[PDB]
This record gives C-alpha cells, sequence and structure tokens, in this order.
DNA sequence: GGATTACACCCAAGACACCAGGCACGAG
RNA sequence: CCCGGUGUCUUGGGUG
DNA sequence: CTCGTGCCTGGTGTCTTGAATCC
C-alpha cells in the first residue's frame, strides 16, 4: 500500500538456493566496468564516470534520480558493478575446501584417485548427503599417493 | 517446543552430588566426563 | 523487538502478529526477482512498465517479493562475497 | 500475467538449440510439446487444429454464448458484435472474414467427412489439411516433414480434398 | 489429488483456538472494507464485535484449508464445525 | 629418501586445473554443475556493491568520510591498476612476488579480516578494517542485530506504578502517549459520523486524529492543514485516529523470560506519566515500581487486534502451562488485609 | 533551514537571558558556507526536544585558536510527581 | 636484493657509499662493488658483490634495514632489466597537476630553450577581479577570457587578440601559462566527457 | 497457426465483491481481460472455449489486506504464427519497399530484395497491384508467402515473410 | 552459532532450504506455518449463493 | 590453534602524521 | 508551490 | 629590482621493539 502499485505478480518465497556466482554471471548482471580509483574527477562535482560512486551504480540522494530504472531513491535498490582482475586470486573463505580438493584429484587432469571397483569405495558413493558422501570418498583417497 | 524451553529454563534462573546450574549445565552439554 | 520477544509470539502461537511487527511496522521493503535465475537483478522502470533480467534475456517471467529491507541487504552482501542466494517462488520437488 | 500448466523452467547445464521456433524441424517451443497436460494432470496429446475445424468451433462458440447472454434466444459481421471493446471487436471481426475467404469446408457436413477421412505425428496431420495441394509434388516440397515420415498415398487424401471442394 | 473426500475427512471436528482467531480477524478486516455483512447489526457497530455475532449464529461463509504434515489437506467449512 | 622440491601452487595454476574436472567427476566431488562449479571458488571478477551498502556519513558539517568498504575497494583498485604495468615490464619473478601477493591479501581482507595467524588490516586511525565477515557476525551485526530482532515503530515505555483500582487486564496510559501513537482505523458507513468528530478536533485535542489517508497512499498531515474543516471522508479511507478506550496494546517487561512476559492489556487513558498496572499482574513480569520500565506496542491492523484478544489476553493466561497452576494471585497489602 | 522557530535571537546569533524555550526552538545561530550567491547552510543547535525552561546565562569568549565560543546555560525548575523516585 | 623501509632506499644506499670509502684500504675492507636503488622499486636496495657475507657486512647496523635475514638473489639475465633508464610535442595534449589548473587538459603550444619549463594554452578560471580587495578547491569555474568583460569590469593590449590581464596573457580567449614540464601529465591521458564536449 | 491452449490467471479479487454471483462477475471478469490480448508465449487468444461453464475453484484469502486470489483454470484458442511455417494471406498496403498481408489479427512485412525481379511495382494502372501475364495481385489476391522470422516485443509479435521461393506468390 | 562458516559452506555444497521453518520464514517476513498461520482460509462460494439476490456482482 | 561469558535503556567525552611544493615577507 | 532531513565508530559510569 | 627564508596545503603514508576451560 505504501508501495506504488505494480503489474508484477506477487508471490512469496518458498526456497532459498544457494551457490556460487560464475564469473560470467557477474559480467552479465554488471552494469558498469569499475576502473579508476579516484573517486571526483576535477572536484566539480557530479560523479565521474567509471568512479567507484559511478550514478550507474545508483542513488543515495535525494535528488538525482537512477540511470538505470528511473525510480527515486527510496524504490531504487542499487545496481551492482565488476571490477576485473588483472591475475585470478583464492578467495579467502574457500582456502580450507581448495585444500581437501588438491588431495582428491590428479595435479595433472584432474580425476577422482578412485573407481567403483574399490568394493568399499564402491559403497561411498551410494551416501545421499553430499557433504558426508566428498567426506567418505576423501577419507579413502587420502592414502592414494 | 518453545513453551519446554522457557518451562525448563526460567526455574533455572532462580536457583555430596552436583546440583544446580552447574549440574544442568553437565547434561545440556553432555559431557563425557561428568565432575 | 529482540530475539527473546520474538519467541513469546511464537509461545503465544500468534504468527500473524509477528509478521506484521517486523515488516509493516518496520523496513518493508519491495524488491523484483527473475523467475528463471532467481536472483534480483530486475531491472525495473516503473513509469516505462517495462522490466528485464539481461542475464536470461525474460521481460515476462519476473515476480514482485515483499522482504526486509535488513535481508535485501543481506543478499547483497552475500553476493558481493560470490556468494548466490536465489531466492525461487515454487517447491520444484 | 498469464501462465499455463508448465511449470518451473529451472536452469540446466547443457543448453538447448531445439527451442527455437521452426514448423520445418517440429520445434514448438516449451508450451506447445508433443505431450501436454491439462489442468488435471491428465496426459494429452497437442491440439492443432485446422482452418475447417476452428471455424466451426469458434462461430459456435460465439452464437452458444451471444443466446446465453440474451437468456436463451450465419453472417461473420453479426457474429463479432459479440465482443466487448473496440480492441476485442477488432481481433475477431479480422479472423472471421479472413476465415472467410480461405475455408474450403465452411459446413459441418464436409467438415464431418475431412474429420473422419483425417482421423504419425500431430502436428504433421494438422498441416496437410491448412495448405491446399494438387499433387504430391507440390505437397513434399512446400512441406519437407511429409519425406521423412515416408507416407503412401497423398494422391487419395489430396483426391478428397479437391473432390469435397465445392467450385467458386 | 491432494484434497480428502468428505466422507473421509480425519482431523479434530471442534474449532481451535488458534483457527478461531483467524477466522474472526479474516472475517472483520473483510467487514472493515464493507464486504456484505449476513446477519443483522443492531447497537453493535465495531468490526470485531459484528464478526463475534456472526460466529454465534454459526454464519461465516469461510473455509479452514487444513494443512497436514504430508501437504495433504481437509477443507472444513466454518458453518460445519462445533464452537465450543 | 629423494630432495623433493616444492613449488608454490599459484592461483592461476590451479585454475586451470580445475576447469578441465569432467562434469561426472565433478558430481561425485559432491560439488553442483549448475549452481557450485568448483572453479568458481576462484575469484577474477569482483562485484562491486552498489552504495547502498556503504554509504558516506558526515562527521561534521559539510565534511564526509567514506565507509571502510569504499576505502578498501580504493586499496583494491590501486593494486590491480600496478599489476597491469608490472606484469608487462621489469618483473624478474620476485618482483611479481610482492606486488601479487598484496593483491592476494587487500582482496582477502576486504571479505575477512580476521584470518588466524597473520596481522589485521589497519585503518590510518589505528583500528581495524570492519571487512563483510564481521557485519554479519556477532550480536550488533546483520543478523543478531537487525534481523533475528530489531528496531520497531509504534511502542513507548517509560516507568510504571500500581492501581488496584483498575480491572485486571487494564493498564494506564498517559495522555502524552495516548496523543503519539495511532491505530488505522478504516472508514465504513457504520463510523463515518464518528470519525468526522475526531478529524475536527485535529492532532492536539483529544479525542482526535493526526492523518487522513486515501487509496492511493498519500497522507494529509492534520498539523499544517488550514483547511480541515472542508475535508470529506470516503468509504475505504484510513483515518489514523489517537489511541483510545478498549483498544488492546501488548505489554512487555524485559527480560522476557516465558510466555508470560507478554500479555495484551486493555488501554485505559488517564493524567500523569507512568503506565498503570492493576496489582496482580506484577508477579508474571516480575515487576515492581522501585524503577522498573516497560514496553507497550500498538497493533496496526484488524487482523492483529483480534489476536490480541482472543489468543494473548490477560485472562487467557491465568493458568500456566508450566506447572499447570495460576501465575496471579491476591498479592501485597491484600493478602495481607484479607486475612 | 531547521523546523522550529528563529525568533528568539537577537542580531548577534545569540538568544539573550529571560527568555523561555521550548524544544527545538533555535538558541544558537550558525552556518556554513557551501563550497563552489545562495551560498551558506545552517549549522544551528536546538534544545533537546523534551526539556523547557529559561535560558539563565550566555557566556561569550573566544577559544584558543581565537575564533568565537559561547557557552548558553538553561535553567528549570523539576517539580516532584508520579513516577519520580526517592529513597531513605 | 634487500627489503628496506618505504622512503629510506635512497638514505640505505649513501650509507653503503660512507662505509665502502671509509674502510678503502683497511684490513677489513667492505667487499661490496656498488648499491643502488630503482623509484620503480619500492622498498629494495640492490648490492653488487662476490659473497653474501660482504652483504650482511654492508647492512650491519643500518636502522633502515628489515633486520629478518631477506636478502634475494638476482639471475645474470636480469641484471640489465634493474639498470633500465626509461613525448611532450607542440600542439599536444597534457594534464597540470598543480595549482588553480589542476586535473585540467592544456595543449603544450611552447617548450622552453633550457629545457626546464614549457608553455601551456589552457581555458582559463577568473573572475575579472570582482571581489578583490587563488587555491583548487576554491578556484572558479573553466570559461574562455572575455576582453570586453574584463574592459567593463576591470588590462593591456599587445597584440592581435593577445591581453594581458592581472599579469597573465590571453590569446584569442586562452591563457598561455609557463609550467614545470616535471608539473604535467604526459602519459596515459583520458579525456573526459566534457572535454570531448570542448576539444 | 491455430491451437487448443489450457491456460491460467491469477485474479485478485476486492472483498465488497463477495456476493452470490461471485462466480458469474469472475466469468465476465476473465473475458474482458484475456480476449483479443497478445503474449509472446502463446500468441493471441483469439476465443476462451466454454467461459459460461468455467470452474474457478476456491479462492485464496491474502494474508494482511483481504483480498481472495482465484486461479481461474480455462481453455482457449490460441493463434501463434511460427517460422517456418507456409501460409496464405491478404494484402493490406503496397509500398517502394515491398508488400503488405494481414494475416487475420496481424499484418507481415516483407522486404524488396526477397521478392522476385519479374513482380513491378506499378502505381500507374487503374487500380495499383503488380501486374504479371495471368497473375493477379490487388487487395484480396490469394498469394502464398513463408514466415522466415518472429521478433517478439512482449506487446505485439511481428512476423517477416519472403516470396522469393519456389511455388511462392499470387496463384 | 558459526553464522559466516555455515553460510560459505552452504555456498560451496549449493544447498537447498526448503523455507518449512519458523526462524527461515521470520527473517524473510512471511507468515510462517504455526498457530494462525498453520493453514490458509478459503471463500465458500457455495455458501454465498444462499444469499437474497441484490447482493449480487455485477 | 579457536569458542564463549543472558536481554533492554540513558548519560558524557574523542576522531590523521610527514615531506615537497608554492606563495608571501624581509633584506641587500 | 507543494515535499523537506543529519551522523558513524569506541571508551567510562549508572539503571533493572 | 632580486634572492633568502618561513607558513599553508595536498599527496602520501607505516613499525626502534614491547584472562580460563570446555570440544
Ligand atoms: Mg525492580
Ligand atoms: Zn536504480
Ligand atoms: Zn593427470
Ligand atoms: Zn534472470
Amino acid at each position: 500500500s505504501q508501495f506504488p502499485y505494480s503489474s508484477a505478480p506477487l508471490r512469496s518465497v518458498k526456497e532459498v538456493q544457494f551457490g556460487l556466482l560464475s564469473p560470467e554471471e557477474i559480467r552479465a548482471i554488471s552494469v558498469v566496468k569499475i576502473e579508476y580509483p579516484e573517486i571526483m574527477d576535477e572536484s566539480r562535482q557530479r560523479p565521474r564516470e567509471g568512479g567507484l560512486n559511478d550514478p550507474k551504480l545508483g542513488s543515495i540522494d535525494r535528488n538525482f534520480k537512477c540511470q538505470t530504472c528511473g525510480e527515486g531513491m527510496a524504490e531504487c535498490p542499487g545496481h551492482f558493478g565488476h571490477m576485473e582482475l588483472a591475475k585470478p586470486v583464492f578467495h579467502i573463505g574457500f582456502i580450507p575446501k581448495i585444500k581437501k580438493v588438491c588431495e582428491c584429484i590428479c595435479m595433472n587432469c584432474g580425476k577422482l584417485l578412485l573407481d567403483e571397483t574399490n568394493p568399499t569405495m564402491a559403497q561411498a558413493i551410494r551416501i545421499r548427503d553430499p557433504k558426508k558422501r566428498f567426506n567418505a570418498v576423501w577419507q579413502l583417497c587420502k592414502t592414494k599417493m | 517446543g518453545v513453551i519446554a524451553a522457557q518451562s525448563i529454563g526460567e526455574p533455572a534462573t532462580q536457583m555430596n552430588v552436583t546440583l544446580g546450574v552447574p549440574r544442568l549445565k553437565e547434561i545440556l552439554n553432555v559431557a563425557k566426563n561428568i565432575k | 523487538f529482540g530475539e527473546m520477544e520474538r519467541d513469546c509470539m511464537i509461545a503465544h502461537g500468534a504468527a500473524g502478529f509477528l509478521k506484521e511487527r517486523l515488516m509493516e511496522a518496520s523496513d518493508a521493503f519491495r524488491v523484483h526477482v527473475c523467475g528463471i535465475c532467481g536472483l534480483m537483478s530486475v531491472i525495473a522502470n516503473l513509469k516505462k512498465n517495462q522490466f528485464e533480467c539481461r542475464s536470461c534475456k525474460n521481460k515476462t517471467n519476473i515476480y514482485q517479493l515483499h522482504i526486509p529491507y535488513a535481508a535485501k541487504l543481506l543478499f547483497q552482501e552475500l553476493m558481493a562475497m560470490n556468494i548466490a542466494p536465489r531466492l525461487y517462488t515454487e517447491r520444484s520437488g | 500475467v498469464s501462465t499455463s500448466t508448465v511449470g518451473a523452467r529451472r536452469r540446466r547445464a547443457k543448453q538447448q538449440v531445439d527451442d527455437e521456433e521452426n514448423a520445418t524441424l517440429l520445434r514448438l517451443g516449451p508450451e506447445f510439446a508433443l505431450k501436454q497436460y491439462d489442468h488435471d494432470g491428465n496426459e494429452h496429446d497437442l491440439i492443432a487444429l485446422s482452418l475447417s475445424e476452428s471455424r466451426l468451433l469458434i462461430r459456435e462458440a460465439l452464437k452458444a454464448r451471444s443466446r446465453a447472454r440474451n437468456g436463451g434466444v450465419i453472417d461473420d459481421d453479426e457474429l463479432a458484435k459479440v465482443t466487448s471493446g473496440a480492441v476485442a471487436n477488432g481481433v475477431v471481426k479480422k479472423t472471421l472474414d479472413y476465415l472467410n475467404t480461405f475455408a474450403r469446408f465452411k459446413d459441418e457436413e464436409t467438415c464431418t467427412a475431412v474429420d473422419q477421412l483425417l482421423h504419425l505425428h500431430p502436428f504433421e496431420i494438422a498441416q496437410l489439411s491448412s495448405l491446399g495441394c494438387e499433387d504430391v509434388d507440390e505437397a513434399i516440397t512446400l512441406i519437407p516433414s511429409l519425406a521423412a515420415k515416408k507416407e503412401v498415398n497423398l494422391q487419395r487424401i489430396l483426391d478428397e480434398l479437391n473432390r469435397l471442394e465445392d467450385p467458386y | 489429488e491432494l484434497a480428502i473426500l468428505k466422507e473421509e475427512r480425519t482431523t479434530t471436528p471442534y474449532l481451535t483456538k488458534y483457527e478461531r482467531a483467524r477466522i474472526l480477524g479474516t472475517r472483520a478486516l473483510q467487514i472493515s472494507m464493507n464486504a456484505p455483512v449476513l446477519v443483522d447489526i443492531e447497537g453493535e457497530t465495531d468490526p470485531l464485535q459484528i464478526a463475534m455475532k456472526e460466529l454465534s449464529q454459526r454464519k461465516i461463509p469461510l473455509v479452514i484449508r487444513r494443512y497436514l504434515p504430508d501437504g495433504s489437506y481437509e477443507d472444513w467449512g466454518c458453518d460445519e464445525l462445533i464452537v465450543d | 629418501d629423494a630432495q623433493p622440491e616444492r613449488k608454490l601452487l599459484t592461483p592461476g595454476e590451479i585454475l586451470n586445473v580445475f576447469k578441465h574436472i569432467s562434469p561426472e567427476d565433478c558430481f561425485r566431488l559432491g560439488f553442483n554443475e549448475d549452481y557450485a562449479r568448483p572453479e568458481w571458488m576462484i575469484i577474477t571478477v569482483l562485484p562491486v556493491p552498489p552504495p547502498q551498502v556503504r554509504p558516506s556519513i558526515a562527521m561534521d558539517e559539510t565534511t564526509q568520510g567514506q565507509d571502510d568498504l569504499t576505502h578498501k575497494l580504493s586499496d583494491i583498485l590501486k593494486a590491480n591498476i600496478n599489476v597491469q604495468k608490472l606484469e608487462m615490464d621489469g618483473s624478474p619473478q620476485h618482483i611479481i612476488n610482492e606486488v601479487e601477493q598484496l593483491l592476494q591479501f587487500h582482496v582477502a581482507t576486504y571479505m575477512d579480516n580476521d584470518i588466524a595467524g597473520q596481522p589485521q588490516a589497519l585503518q590510518k586511525s589505528g583500528r581495524p578494517v570492519k571487512a563483510i565477515r564481521a557485519r554479519l557476525k556477532g550480536k550488533e551485526g546483520r543478523l543478531r542485530g537487525n534481523l533475528m530482532g530489531k528496531r520497531v515503530d509504534f511502542s513507548a515505555r517509560t516507568v510504571i506504578s500500581g492501581d488496584p483500582n483498575l480491572e485486571l487486564d487494564q493498564v494506564g496510559v498517559p495522555i502524552s502517549i495516548a496523543k503519539t501513537l495511532s491505530y488505522p482505523e478504516t472508514v465504513t458507513q457504520y463510523n463515518i459520523h464518528r470519525l468526522t468528530e475526531y478529524v475536527r478536533n485535529g492532532p492536539n485535542e483529544h479525542p482526535g486524529a493526526k492523518y487522513v489517508i486515501r487509496d492511493n497512499g498519500d497522507r494529509i498531515d492534520l498539523r499544517y492543514h488550514k483547511r480541515a474543516g472542508d475535508i470529506v471522508l470516503q468509504y475505504g479511507w484510513k483515518v489514523e485516529r489517537h489511541l483510545m478506550d478498549d483498544d488492546p496494546v501488548l505489554f512487555n517487561r524485559q527480560p522476557s523470560l516465558h510466555k508470560m512476559s507478554m500479555m495484551a492489556h486493555r488501554v485505559k487513558v488517564m493524567p500523569y506519566s507512568t503506565f498503570r498496572l492493576n496489582l496482580s499482574v506484577t508477579s508474571p513480569y516480575n515487576a515492581d515500581f522501585d524503577g522498573d520500565e516497560m514496553n507497550l506496542h500498538v497493533p496496526q491492523s484488524e487482523e492483529t487486534r483480534a489476536e490480541l484478544s482472543q489468543l494473548c489476553a490477560v485472562p487467557l493466561q491465568i493458568v500456566s502451562p508450566q506447572s499447570n497452576k495460576p501465575v496471579m494471585g491476591i498479592v501485597q497489602d491484600t493478602l495481607c488485609g484479607v486475612r | 533551514l531547521k523546523h522550529g522557530t528563529y525568533e528568539k535571537l537577537d542580531e548577534d546569533g545569540l538568544i539573550a537571558p529571560g527568555v523561555r524555550v521550548s524544544g527545538d526552538d533555535i538558541i544558537i545561530g550558525k552556518t556554513t558556507p557551501i563550497p563552489p550567491y545562495h551560498t551558506k547552510r545552517d549549522a544551528s543547535t536546538p534544545l533537546r526536544s523534551t526539556e523547557n525552561g529559561i535560558v539563565d546565562q550566555v557566556l561569550l569568549t573566544t577559544n584558543q585558536e581565537g575564533l568565537k565560543f559561547v557557552k548558553v546555560r538553561m535553567r528549570t525548575t523539576k517539580v516532584p510527581q508520579i513516577g519520580d523516585k526517592f529513597a531513605s | 636484493g634487500v627489503k628496506v623501509r618505504l622512503g629510506k632506499e635512497k638514505d640505505v644506499v649513501r650509507q653503503i657509499l660512507k662505509k665502502k670509502l671509509a674502510r678503502e684500504g683497511t684490513k677489513n675492507p667492505l667487499e661490496i662493488y656498488s648499491a643502488f636503488q630503482r623509484d620503480s622499486f619500492k622498498g629494495h636496495v640492490y648490492i653488487e658483490a662476490r659473497k653474501a657475507e660482504a652483504i650482511n657486512d654492508a647492512l650491519k647496523g643500518n636502522v633502515n634495514v628489515f633486520s629478518n635475514n631477506s636478502k634475494f638473489l638476482v639471475g645474470i639475465v636480469e641484471y640489465k632489466d634493474l639498470l633500465r633508464p626509461v613525448k611532450l610535442t607542440r600542439g599536444s595534449y597534457v594534464r597540470v597537476k598543480n595549482g588553480k589548473f589542476k586535473g585540467d587538459l592544456a595543449q603544450v603550444d611552447e617548450v622552453l630553450e633550457n629545457g626546464l619549463e614549457a608553455r601551456l594554452k589552457l581555458v582559463p578560471r577568473l573572475d575579472y577581479g570582482k571581489d578583490l580587495s587563488y587555491t583548487s578547491k576554491f578556484r572558479p569555474a573553466q570559461r574562455l577570457f572575455s576582453e570586453a568583460e574584463a574592459r567593463v569590469h576591470e588590462i593591456r593590449r599587445d597584440r592581435d587578440g593577445f591581453v594581458t590581464y592581472g599579469g597573465e596573457e590571453y590569446y584569442e580567449g586562452f591563457l598561455y601559462k609557463t609550467f614545470r614540464l616535471q608539473n604535467l601529465i604526459v602519459n596515459s591521458i583520458n579525456p573526459t566527457l566534457n572535454e570531448l564536449s570542448l576539444f | 497457426m491455430f491451437f487448443l491452449k489450457d491456460l491460467s490467471l491469477i485474479l485478485t479479487l476486492h472483498p465488497s465483491y463477495f456476493g452470490p454471483q461471485m462466480n458469474q462477475y469472475l466469468r465476465e471478469k476473465l473475458l474482458t481481460d484475456v480476449e483479443g490480448t497478445c503474449t509472446g508465449q502463446f500468441g493471441y487468444i483469439v476465443t476462451v472455449l466454454d467461459g459460461m461453464n468455467i470452474d474457478v475453484g476456491k479462492g485464496r484469502i491474502i494474508p494482511g489486506s483481504g483480498s481472495a486470489e482465484f486461479e481461474v483454470k480455462y481453455r482457449a484458442v490460441v493463434w501463434k504464427p511460427f517460422k517456418g511455417e507456409v501460409v496464405d494471406a491478404i494484402v493490406s498496403n503496397v509500398s517502394p519497399i515491398g508488400f503488405f498481408a494481414d494475416v487475420g489479427p496481424l499484418n507481415v512485412f516483407v522486404s524488396t530484395r526477397l521478392i522476385p525481379d519479374n513482380l513491378v511495382y506499378n502505381p500507374s494502372n487503374s487500380p495499383p497491384a503488380y501486374m504479371s501475364n495471368d497473375e493477379l495481385i490487388t487487395k484480396g489476391s490469394k498469394v502464398r508467402l513463408k514466415v522466415v522470422g518472429t521478433r517478439t516485443d512482449v506487446n505485439e509479435i511481428y512476423a517477416i515473410g519472403s516470396i522469393k521461393e519456389d511455388f511462392l506468390g499470387a496463384i | 552459532e558459526e553464522t559466516v562458516e555455515i553460510l560459505f559452506e552452504a555456498g560451496a555444497a549449493a544447498e537447498l532450504d526448503d523455507c518449512r521453518g519458523v526462524s527461515e520464514n521470520v527473517m524473510l517476513g512471511q507468515l510462517a506455518p504455526m498457530g494462525t498461520g498453520a493453514f490458509d482460509v478459503m471463500i465458500d462460494e457455495k455458501l454465498l449463493t444462499s444469499l437474497p439476490a441484490d447482493y449480487a456482482p455485477t
């Protein structure tokens, strides 16, 4: 009621699917590429394009409308940019899992060190929970040197 | 569920074997070596 | 309205009251989601009445949600750490 | 806005390029799959309609509804005034008049004869009725679907269609 | 499919305190938005009071859809459930 | 025994190896081909959050400082440019080894600045940088501080006093509080005459009203409307009237240890500045009148008024499920006197 | 500009002793110029919203850096009432 | 190579030279040949010798050097890349790095003979003496010099279209002013939206 | 290309409409909103089958707002054209850039580089047409074209034809 | 507890949250399947037909 | 090595150092 | 001529 | 008239070494 009318159907959330954002997808939702660390341009206001405060990312000011959605600052959610890295770096949160993956796969071609021919290992792939299965596999393949 | 949680916790907030809160703590934590 | 207050309303079974307190009487916010990819990536111009999730090339399968602003904020902070929280409005099974 | 029985359309790892609508390649998209489901979950063949079937159903539905609007009390220009609104008046009148100038079998006697004659993918069976043809040579060129099916006897089909066809 | 036939309904035939509270509030809300009222209104003109009057005469036109744990459900009309 | 040569496993080296993992082995590793593909754990392009997440604040007047994330993104962006120039020239392994590791460092402490075993990134002021991970954890973070609980509108608080000449389910509410809080009552045929009287009295005379809300959502602020006499109410509009007799409100005294810390009382407007309670409800709240304060919450719709009166009201709470016995009785003076 | 009244300030930007004040009234008017007429921004100090009383005394002086410096003391009287605390 | 405190690289090179010269001909000479520090390589001094022990000797007691045993070896094939030494043609554009014109695009009209300075053509930022009885944060908006405005409000004609106004030269509306070459950026200049509109 | 489709529409009903003829109001409401409208997913919805007997199901009450939500399942005649489909048409306009042919609800544009050279636009003739030997090309002339591309702007569907191919043209 | 660790681990293993808990719906601001929210309320079209005809929607 | 020490409210008092460059003032 | 809002991070003492 | 010398301002920036017990 405090929301202006919109023709899109109103629904509720039934499921939250977590996951990772692919590099391709990050670019697909981005509205601008970010390159220059200087916020201001010539210090004459009017947010220089490509700045950390490029107006395509959104408005936090009552008098400038968003150049992407046309809505005021109250309704405008903000839109993401993207920053290309010259060299790929690790995500700090996932390092101990990355480490676990290295001992599981071949460091040349990347194949799982055990097969369904191994009887105990064939039992471990049946485990329905992904986390426990992954751990059960790694518990076997760890000693495979 | 919630009614059970409050019904057990509220008396604890006003209260040679171990008794009272230190004994209660051993149970919920399921200590392998009780005092 | 702290965590302990929340529990008391559950015990009373007053589910309707608890919803209203934490939304209409506070920081209620409307977002748009894409019916295909489940992200809050929709660009919505309401006076032009045109919507598009550029990633899915989808202008038809789009839903609106009412969620707390602080939840919208939370999801954008998760996106900034490369975590994708996909909001779907139906149970696949 | 308006939705159908088909649901979710969740993303998959391998993309697909047989979605693009191509009547030659029998690609009718996700909504017009070969096996559909009605509003009770029951299985059902896709309902493609020739020009002759469609003229009877639409005209019947409009006059039965018109009679119902009149508490229970022929020409195309009269039948189109049943709709509500000038936008609705336009699309319905243009569809009847278009069908009025391209439907060969304009009555239910001949139409049921064509119905029994035709009643093998369901889409091809409907295509053959809509596009008039003289000989077998003319059918497999404009429509290559028939050649793949390797179906004998297109003469009988065409001969009966042309014989039932009234003069003009 | 999910719906359970009338003769095979198994849930309790008494209105629960939670069902009662939701019915009274929902019906009250509809009356304040000028829904047609099904009982005579005398002196008691509060929205909640009119809804409580309709409940006492078994005249609220609503159906409870009680979900069971597996997702199936029994529809019960408020006209047929016994209110204490 | 043989001499081993441990070399560094750079992110780029590991990145190429991960893209060659087959779909069938991707599944067996517990990953997921559509949602969590294992090479996506390495960062190649960083999503830039909009200004909503990191707003600017004005310390004193015009002066404005930037959010910790804004400063930290500047550092990542500067460090990114120096890899550009350094990779192309003057890169005899050792030089690269210090620049590239520093880009890894800034991207790490941007997300998590509590990495064990190494010094924290610091602001110029000397205090540690507020990373995204630290934004979400702990009592004041996004989850425990803004989502599992949060500050709310239509609330009030003051010192409480007892009153034996109030009914058990009443609460005495100061006039000043009763003029600040409000309830949006929908206009119908049965109350339109009654509600117009409130509109003429205005926001400063009780019983009065503060706003008139149309179906489109435009509020008319009755403090500044000089032609208040020329308003005619239409059905379906809303009038935010003052709190009045018999309205149910939720009353609450911290800390809420059990469900009878929150019961619905009927409001009785009274002079002075304390909340009044009948003396027999002090026990379930574990309240007394030595300085205690209590909180009042006003439901904002027709549905929740009914929920309060039919589920949470004070007479329904006389017997508690904790020990199948009452939690309220005759207490203090009245109990001494009745003996 | 602030929403409260500015009509109790004298021409020197300072309110004078003896004037009763209520909440949100401005008692010290101060402006800051906007960098690149219509060039300044208000930086005034209003009385705390929950208070009232009488301006009692106004100190005017300069600080260690040589700029102007003011203090305004307000007095009111608090009379015991329902809710006030006491103890032996 | 050796890690040193940022900004102290030149000091360390100096200190090494003093130690070398002071010990020449004694029984304990400092057995280094040279030492140097490249600006492009922050916090790193390079030292030439035959034995690692001489490196430790050169740095002993130096308060600007990190005590951790962090001295790294350079490959012969990387020596020349350590000593690499490395436009502004007339009619080209540069960005000014100092003064009220800091950040502004300018055309490099002339270059000083000694080579020390130059002459730049830039869009002025003037007030025509309006409030006289400047900084880069309290400067005026850019606009071409208007000699009739100067005539009206506050001026020496020199030549066709050339005026000296408040001791600066304006020709056909542009300021011509000398800047040190070290005060102008010649590389990687990105014209702005506004500059594309103007020039 | 005509099909029969089983569709459904979410309808929100304000509580003041809760009367004994609720279903009949909804039946009128469904028809007014759906008939004659076009979508890229299904095409033009021409007429809905069995409108006066549609079973609307039960309405879900929206928590917090009082309004009621019906899912009206229904069956309609729909008309969507397809790329590759050969169809007949009636020309609506003739211009230097091609020809126009109303195919029922909409009109398809055929451009000049996909028209054979021997068909020459003749303005001097009365009435204007393309006059080849033993052929008629005037308004209302049966012509046979093939749909080679469908473009949808979510409001209406635009299809481009071609007459260059074998056996296509006037008959 | 272990707030951030849960969520990182949840991402890396693509966890699906079926939104049946009380806490899930509370923080998303939706009516929780408990008490007054443990069921849906439908409109009894059959019961409305016993009303007189002048009450009818047009 | 990490993990934590119940919940809510109010009051008052502090926020960035070092070096290179230009500009203004004083003396010969 | 409508609308109209200003702060963030810590330290110390209380209240219950 | 021309050179020596002190003050204001902006871009830049890091390091001499010096509370306890559950899983
Ligand atoms: Mg007390
Ligand atoms: Zn926007
Ligand atoms: Zn291999
Ligand atoms: Zn999408």
